[PDB]
């Protein structure tokens, strides 16, 4: 009922049948929705129980002529946070929040000019 | 009469001037803009706390990518290398070689790549102010002299506040100056930067300066 599981951006330490169980890691830049470098993957009624297994971390980066209060902050995929640049300097198309995201940043938090 | 001459003579080398050096802001932002997400990286991942040599090696790469910014640097030596021979000639053809014998993983290595090339864009300013200044020097109105050596002096404070914002109100007021347009004394960043006003204040002056010479040719 539940065949072989891939951890998108991560993998199992090492067909299946409802019940069953099996203990995940995450990649050097993802953790587990318990925040842990590692956790079961259950198999369910809805297949595989964490849905999305590895949920990805973003650093909030130093910002040349930026406010930043937030850099080296750390954010968890679905997590968003204001940006603002010095007087001459923009985040751009006027943008004001940036999303980290499976991939990271989006947009990617720079101040232009 | 053989002085208004001259007066011109000083004038037209100065349009010349500010004509060939009229995008040099526009491309410094351009490689501004191009190479912000890069010193970034490279300053966030020196910082001790953790790091990504993929990030701090495609920082690497965004540089090093066909000798593209060097390029756009060499660009702009071009422009002022009639007025200031090889002030930038030195550090551009260094950080050249600094990239190339950028080793992969050495986050030294690379933070010491972003100090060069901050260094490098500061530079780069400080050379249209050079150019500026030498031609000044050289005018036989003494008042220009005084005023032109204050503008310098004022818009050096300025860049070692903000190179790039400096520069744009540098280009934008002596653009201004020689198109016969009123320069404005009041802030265009709200007084974020403190040398700002003094600038315009040392600008209007160099207008009297300049206002007073053109009425010798009437
Ligand atoms: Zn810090």
């Amino acid at each position: 009922p539940c065949d072989y599981p891939d951890i998108k951006h991560g993998g199992l330490y090492h067909p299946v049948a409802v019940g069953k169980y099996y203990s995940y890691y995450c990649d050097e830049h993802f953790e587990t929705p318990s925040g842990s470098y590692w956790d079961h993957i259950h198999c369910t009624q809805d297949g595989w129980s964490p849905a999305v297994p590895c949920l990805r971390k973003c650093y909030f980066p130093y910002l040349e002529n930026g406010y930043n209060q937030n850099h080296g902050r750390k954010f968890v995929q679905g997590k968003s946070i204001d940006v603002a640049c010095h007087p001459g300097y923009a985040l751009p198309k006027a943008q004001t929040t940036v999303t980290c995201m499976e991939n990271g940043w989006s947009p990617t938090p720079r101040c232009i000019r | 009469g053989a002085m208004g001459r001259l007066n011109q003579r000083n004038i037209n080398e100065l349009k010349i001037f500010v004509e060939k050096a009229k995008y040099y802001s526009i491309k410094l932002d351009a490689i501004y803009n191009e190479c912000t997400g890069a010193y970034n990286d490279i300053m966030t991942y020196s910082e001790g706390t953790f790091s990504d040599q993929s990030k701090v090696n495609q920082a690497i790469s965004i540089f090093k990518k066909d000798n593209k910014i060097v390029n756009k640097f060499k660009e702009l030596e071009k422009i002022i290398e009639e007025y200031k021979p090889m002030f930038l000639s030195k550090l551009i053809d260094d950080f050249a070689i600094e990239l190339d014998q950028a080793v992969d993983n050495d986050v030294s290595n690379a933070r010491h790549v972003a100090d060069s090339y901050k260094k490098l864009r500061k530079s780069v300013v400080l050379a249209y102010i050079e150019s500026f200044d030498v031609i000044s020097s050289k005018f036989v109105d003494s008042k220009f002299v005084e005023a032109s050596k204050k503008f310098v002096n004022k818009a050096k404070e300025f860049v070692e506040e903000n190179d790039l914002i400096a520069l744009e109100c540098i280009v934008k007021t002596i653009g201004d100056m020689v198109n016969d347009r009123e320069i404005n004394s009041r802030s265009r960043y709200n007084n974020f930067y403190k040398k700002e006003a003094d600038f315009l204040g040392a600008a209007v002056e160099l207008e009297g300066a300049y206002k007073a010479i053109k009425q010798t040719l009437l």
